[PDB]
């Protein structure tokens, strides 16, 4: 702090949002399930390489 | 008014704001993180439920507009039997039907299916 360097408050988030959802299905007693996840970026990152890098 | 220079092109005044309106900068925008909600209103069926809001507003009585709307899916079903009482339902092909009738465009009897569902048998089962 000095030489009047003026200080920004960055937030750090290339990922804007994310949001994941389950999906159960059966045929008697066998049960399944299937994960949904969605992924909003700002462009530093496409979505399918911040699931990689998560 | 009428005004040709040299060429014989009609030249013109081209009609512009020439004024300032701030409801233009506010207005025109959009939010970006509505994509699982615009999903859910089609899965749970609300579309509809505006659609009827909007053919109510050109009806000045709304127990005729159900009373033509049973006669009309009346008519479906006799010229049609088959086809209707599974996964096209009869009210909501004459809804839909009269949607399109005003120049909009929507699915027939809003009909969709679960492009996920692995293989016959399953059920999707229901999160209470």
């Amino acid at each position: 702090f000095e030489d009047r360097s003026y200080p920004i408050d960055a937030v750090f988030m290339p990922v804007q949002n994310a949001n994941h959802s389950i999906h159960s299905y059966g045929n008697g007693n066998e049960k399944q399930e299937i994960l949904f996840i969605e992924i909003w970026t700002n462009g530093s990152l496409t979505p399918k390489e911040a699931l990689h890098e998560a | 008014g009428i005004q040709r220079d040299d060429n014989g092109r009609r030249i013109w005044r081209r009609r512009t704001l020439t004024k300032k309106d701030d409801m233009l900068r506010y207005k025109l925008q959009r939010v970006p993180f509505v994509e699982e909600q615009v999903r859910k209103i089609k899965e749970v069926g609300k579309v509809m439920t505006m659609d009827i809001e909007r053919l109510l507003l050109s009806e000045d009585n709304r127990f005729e507009f159900v009373n033509s709307v049973a006669a009309e899916a009346t008519e479906y079903v006799e010229k049609n039997r088959d086809e209707y009482g599974g996964t096209k339902k009869a009210i909501f092909h004459v809804l839909s039907n009269r949607v399109n009738d005003l120049g909009f465009d929507r699915p027939e009897a809003y009909a969709e299916s679960d492009p996920y569902k692995p293989g016959p048998g399953y059920l999707k089962e229901y999160y209470t």
